[PDB]
Formats: structure tokens, sequence, C-alpha cells
């Protein structure tokens, strides 16, 4: 067995344009533990990018935080973009501020 | 309330490229504070909690030793696996490892951990009585009379109610401002239409720590499966928790339906309606 | 503290 990544794509606080704040790309329940996680902003990669160190459930299945500090803003949006054996291709998930 | 640690290690074999990648972290509570990677350049176990950093060199060097060696264990471990499960040399396999203890309340030890999973399976795990193995399969057999052999369940058996519990509890008082406190969640509902038939009511919780916590929808007294969906809880990054759950309700129908948070850090259950 | 894992052979 394999097990594809649930993927969220949220902001630490909630979203006031203006007010800077970080985005957040939590995947969890996946194996195996390769995985490449990029953050978009207007489809384009954020250059810099910080992750957690990698860890596991209960069940025995991989989670990472992927964030970065950002000021979201009216005009701009972001997404997520996940890469894994699971998928045929990646997926990208757009941040929804109330998701 | 009562508390854990825990220490988890992974190891990834990559054929043609070198060396297992190995990297090790370690918890108390929901509250990281050290990992070890074995691609990185330092080489050493290294702090993630700030009340950890106070701990004297001696510690840091032990730590680093006992990391490193269990990373050559796992390395060995590996190739062990491929052959008991008569697997090829060219592809990819994980071992994962986790290790600790829980105490309770007055700090008194109440249950230990030690298992291990190949491919994210079960492998083989010492039982709650710590004195006997369960293993997965055939496989696992073998190492399991092995340790049998061995004694290692008496062995971890010790640490597990001694130094395990030792410091665990040393480490409580090290971070007390931090790991004592309980950190109740912050909530809110939303509510967006999706149709002119129906609607989305989302109800939130935020800030929260320990991660523990429970939400759940009733609609006129009782509790729904039925179109809700539950996200899996996630960390802020700042340290603090969050979750949600959400239903679709049909329009003018909102009031029938209501949001349960539970949480330690809560006196009275919480109840949100629209 | 890390356990020993000296013995952990498969």
């Amino acid at each position: 067995i394999q097990r594809t990544p649930k993927i969220q794509v949220y902001s630490r606080h909630p979203a006031e344009n203006g007010k800077s704040n970080f985005l957040n790309c939590y995947v969890s329940g996946f194996h195996p533990s390769d995985i490449e996680v990029d953050l978009l902003k207007n489809g384009e990669r954020i250059e810099k990018v910080e992750h957690s160190d990698l860890s596991f459930s209960k069940d025995w299945s991989f989670y990472l935080l992927y964030y970065t500090e950002f000021t979201p803003t009216e005009k701009d949006e972001y997404a997520c973009r996940v890469n894994h054996v699971t998928l045929s291709q990646p997926k990208i998930v757009k941040w929804d501020r109330d998701m | 309330g009562s508390h854990s640690m825990r220490y988890f290690s992974t190891s990834v074999s990559r054929p043609g490229r070198g060396e297992p990648r190995f990297i090790a972290v370690g918890y108390v509570d929901d509250t990281q504070f050290v990992r070890f990677d074995s691609d990185a350049a330092s080489q050493r176990m290294e702090p993630r909690a700030p009340w950890i950093e106070q701990e004297g060199p001696e510690y840091w060097d032990e730590e680093t030793g006992k990391v490193k060696a269990h990373s050559q264990t796992d390395r060995e471990n590996l190739r062990i696996a491929l052959r008991y499960y008569n697997q090829s040399e060219a592809g990819s396999h994980t071992l994962q490892m986790m290790f600790g203890c829980d105490v309770g309340s007055d700090g008194r030890f109440l249950r230990g951990y030690h298992q291990y999973a190949y491919d994210g399976k079960d492998y083989i795990a010492l039982k709650e009585d710590l004195r006997s193995w369960t293993a997965a399969d055939m496989a696992a057999q073998i190492t399991k009379r092995k340790w049998e052999a061995a004694h290692v369940a008496e062995q971890q058996r010790a640490y597990l109610e001694g130094t395990c519990v030792d410091g665990l509890r040393r480490y409580l008082e090290n971070g007390k401002e931090t790991l004592q406190r309980t950190d109740p969640p912050k909530t809110h509902m939303t509510h967006h239409p999706i149709s002119d038939h129906e609607a989305t009511l989302r109800c939130w919780a935020l800030g929260f720590y320990p991660a523990e916590i429970t939400l759940t929808w009733q609609r006129d007294g009782e509790d729904q499966t039925q179109d809700t969906e539950l996200v899996e809880t996630r960390p802020a990054g700042d340290g603090t928790f969050q979750k949600w759950a959400a239903v679709v309700v049909p329009s003018g129908e909102e009031q029938r339906y209501t949001c349960h948070v539970q949480h330690e850090g809560l006196p009275k259950p919480l109840t949100l309606r629209w | 503290r890390f356990p020993l894992t000296f013995g952990w052979c498969f």
C-alpha cells in the first residue's frame, strides 16, 4: 500500500489584507515519505519556504508543515503545489481564506 | 493531565544514491524538542525547543552518539529486512521506529512504547505489559525469537519505567512555562450559501494546545456523520493548533444545528449555533 | 534521552 497525502493550505491567522501573516501548507496521512511541496504566488514558486522535520502519526503515516511569512492583499492568489508518487500529476490546491 | 515523551526515527533507503536517509525527532506531548538529520552538516542532535538549550555539552554529546549509532542499526535492519522478505536491491524501503512513555498527573508511569514498521506496516512491537512482543507476520517472527533470546524486552522495560519517565519529568520541569500551559480553543462559526436550497456551516477551533480536541455536529440534539466534513488537526506554526468541521445544511434550517467543542483547556464543553 | 538501541538487530 501507499497513502495519498491529505493537503491543507491556510494562514496562521485570519486573513486581513495588508497585515502580515504566515502561509501554511500541511501534508498528512501519506506514504512513502518522499514528497515535494511548493507554495505559489500568482502561479509562481515562492523562493524562501521553511518546512518542519519529518514525523509521523500513530498509524504509520507521515506529515509535514511548510510555511512562509507573507502579507495577503486583495489582488494576490495563493496555492500549494504537491508532488508525490501517488499522484499522476502534482496537485495544486488554492488558498481558501475560509477552507 | 497526563504527558508523553516520544522519539520517532525514519530511515529511507535510496539504492545507487548512497546511504539511507535517516531523520529522528523527539517530542514531549505535542511540542517538538530535538531532531537529527543524517543529511545535514552538523551531524549533531540539535535542539528544537527553548527549554532544552539549557542542557550541558555532555548531554548533546551523548544524544548525538546514541542517535548516530541508531542510524547504523536501522541501516543494518534495512538490509536484513530485504533478506527476510526476499526483495530486490533495486527498490526503496522505509523503516520507522517509535519509542516512549506516558506519565500521569502525579508524574507516575502510565505506559511504555517501542515499535517498528517496515514500509508503513507494523513489524514488531512491545506489548502493553512490556514483557512480550507482537510480530505482524512471519518475518517479524524471526526477530521476535531473537529478541526473546536476548532478553531485549526486559532491558527496554527497565529503561521505560526508569530513564524515560525520569527524563520526561525532568523536561516537564525545565519547560514549566510552556509545557504545562493549557490553551483553550477560541471559536467561531462561518456561513456560505451553496445554492438556493443549501448552505455550508463551518465550525472553527483556533489557538488551542494540546492538539487533542473533539468537534462534533448535532441536528436537533443528535450526532450527525451525514454531510459532514472534518479536517485533520493542524499546526498553526506558532505552537498552537487548528481544526474545523462543516455541514451542508438546508436553507433556513441553520438553527437546528449545533457544534460541540471539547478540549481539556475548557471548563465546560462549548456549543455554537448560527 | 534517546533509547539505547545497540541490540535492536533484526
